[PDB]
């Protein structure tokens, strides 16, 4: 086992921009490989033996590094190159792969579209109640969503989930589901969903009440 | 043109066993080193086993050596990987890639062609059919709807809106695991003129439990 630290874990790049990612090893290695992995497809050999490009690879990809430090370079970034790259050592067995570097596309900031949904009548029959709040199409990825029950905040019972960067607009969509019990749900009135984002200095507030409709 | 196709993945309990497969096509299968590589749920790549030209030498990492068996059938152009005493960390997407050519004058120890992989889950959790819940607003020209697919196991799960005729505005968020149960949600955005004036249906399918549910999004 040879630890291969890939830095950084995640990073963004704009089209035409230069991207450089390293991959240091705990022990000296003779050569280093590089693979490109994109969601929906299988891994792809990108560079073999440090600086040798595989078949049908654009010249913008270049390999370098020796000893305990290997780097993968992209002359000018493009949306076609948004994926996760893994480095592999080929000096000792077993053949180990690095943690991986996730490369995202940099686009213009986009405000999220918030939307809160009360629990359905089907779930309330089973003694459960889940309040969902969608935040669709925004950038960058980092975003904070907060819950409030009758004014008071709730941090336990929430389950967030982001989506991979969309290939069309290159935005991020995030979901948040607050699950509770039927009794605890029928115990309060105001259910609010707050969304604080880079493009939203103040929080975007969406709420509803049980004493309406 | 080359092709690699796996098969055999599924759900097994702690200590169970499975036997995978790899369909070779578009190249002399009896001339390349074949191996298996898995991808942990945390998106980590690990080599599990490798075999040479014939059924001679084999390699197994210490984390797997002693319970996984990698055989091949050059006459049948197939690659196998027996899995026994499966622990929890064995859960992952197992690939089968091609290694170096038998006579390359010098080996590279690289895998240039991979496969789509076959998902394998090792857990003592019981297969639970999911519960589909409609998400409708409670009292903008665009309206957002969605359905909640809570409490199921194991993966995967599929969702479509109006039988796939709604591709734009759809968002299926990755499931979340909490207490041996997955929960997924999906949203769809449509013009306010189309809803609730028309019908928006949510199509959920769970191959594991072999269940399929269609749910409408009624107003209120
Ligand atoms: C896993 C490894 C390093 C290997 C395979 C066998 I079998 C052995 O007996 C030994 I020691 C070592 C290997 C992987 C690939 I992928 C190759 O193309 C080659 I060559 C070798």
């Amino acid at each position: 086992d040879i630890v291969l630290n890939q830095s950084p874990a995640i990073m963004s790049a704009s089209p035409g921009e230069k991207v450089t990612m390293t991959c240091n090893s705990s022990s000296s290695v003779s050569y280093m490989h590089w693979y490109q992995h994109k969601p929906g497809s299988s891994p792809r050999l990108l560079i073999y033996d440090t600086s040798n490009l595989a078949s049908g690879v654009p010249a913008r990809f270049s390999g370098s590094g020796s000893g305990t430090s290997y780097s993968l370079t992209i002359s000018r970034m493009e949306a076609e190159d948004a994926a996760t790259y893994y480095c592999q050592q080929r000096s000792s067995y077993p053949l180990t792969f690095g943690a991986g570097t996730k490369l995202e596309i940099t686009r213009a900031d986009a405000a999220p579209t918030v939307s809160i949904f009360p629990p359905s009548s089907e779930q309330l029959t089973s003694g459960g109640a889940s309040v969902v709040c969608f935040l669709n199409n925004f950038y960058p990825k980092d975003i904070n969503v907060k819950w409030k029950i009758d004014g008071s905040e709730r941090q336990n019972g929430v389950l967030n989930s982001w989506t991979d960067q969309d290939s069309k607009d290159s935005t991020y969509s995030m979901s948040s589901t607050l699950t509770l019990t039927k009794d605890e749900y029928e115990r309060h009135n105001s259910y609010t969903c707050e969304a604080t984002h880079k493009t939203s200095t103040s929080p975007i507030v969406k709420s509803f009440n049980r004493n309406e409709c | 043109e080359v092709k690699l196709e796996e098969s055999g993945g599924g759900l097994v309990k702690l200590g169970g066993s499975l036997k995978l497969s790899c369909a070779a096509s578009g190249f002399t299968f009896s001339s390349y080193y074949m191996s298996w590589v898995r991808q942990t749920p945390e998106k980590r790549l690990e080599l599990v086993a490798a075999i040479n030209s014939n059924g001679g030498s084999t390699y197994y990492p210490d984390t797997v050596k002693g319970r996984f068996t990698i055989s091949r059938d050059n006459a049948k152009n197939t690659l196998y990987l027996q899995m026994s005493s499966l622990k929890s960390e064995d859960t992952a997407l197992y690939y089968c890639a091609r290694g170096d050519y038998y006579g390359s004058s010098l080996y590279y120890y690289a895998m240039d062609y991979w496969g789509q992989g076959t998902s394998v889950t090792v857990s003592s959790a019981k297969t639970t059919p999911p519960s589909v819940y409609p998400l409708a607003p409670g009292s903008n020209s665009m309206v957002t709807l969605g359905c909640l697919v809570k409490g199921y196991f194991p993966e995967p799960v599929t969702v479509t809106w109006n039988s796939g005729s709604l591709s734009s505005g759809v968002h299926t968020f990755p499931a979340v695991l909490q207490s041996d149960l997955y929960t997924l949600s999906s949203s769809v955005t449509v013009p306010s003129s189309t809803w609730p004036s028309e019908t928006v249906t949510c199509n959920v399918a769970h191959p594991a439990s072999s269940t399929k549910v269609d749910k409408k999004i009624v107003p209120r």
